[PDB]
């Protein structure tokens, strides 16, 4: 998806027909598509799949970073399963948002 | 009267957050060719999707309770 302008994202949600998938992951691009950084991660092996910690607590050193779940993968329900990635959930400066420069440019993707 | 097409998009929206509630306040569509029956209020940490309130077409104003505080 482009946008093709930054944009402070606040959540990025799926509504499914199918069952949701057993490993899915979401990216964001600071310059207009030439290179790619993970925003979430979302597998029952983390480890295995996106070599990233299974249900990884958010660190203050680095809120920048990526972090991967196995919440919203499970099978049920088969038809009409949601997985909406809130940008902000659990970093703990996020509370300082406006102060915050770290946080600022993490939410920022075109 | 109009049930031919889906509603338009609404006119205003307006919030207003307290310690452990949320005044909501908006007005219909400009467009009253396409009947409304009523409004959806989406609400929720992060994204919309957590909960969903369906209220009457008359109603203009409701004030969302039992929030968290920050």
């Amino acid at each position: 998806l482009s946008l093709g302008k930054k944009f402070e994202v606040t959540y990025v949600s799926l509504q499914f027909c199918s069952p949701r998938p057993e490993s899915m992951a979401i990216y964001k691009s600071m310059d207009y598509g030439r290179t790619w950084v993970p925003f979430q991660f979302y597998s029952t092996q983390c480890r295995k799949m996106y070599n990233r910690p299974h249900r990884a607590p958010i660190t203050k050193q680095n809120e920048q970073e990526a972090v991967c779940t196995d919440s919203h993968t499970d099978m049920r329900p088969l038809s009409g399963g949601l997985i909406a990635f809130s940008t902000l959930d659990g970093r703990p400066s996020a509370h300082d948002f406006d102060n915050s420069p770290v946080l600022q440019d993490w939410v920022t993707a075109t | 009267t109009g049930e031919t097409r889906v509603p338009e998009v609404p006119s205003s929206l307006h919030v207003r957050p307290l310690v452990t509630s949320i005044v909501v306040s908006w007005t219909p569509p400009e467009n009253q060719n396409i009947v409304v029956r009523g409004y959806a209020i989406g609400y929720g940490i992060g994204s919309p999707h957590a909960q969903t309130i369906k209220v009457d077409y008359k109603q203009r104003y409701y004030t969302i309770e039992n929030l968290d505080p920050s």
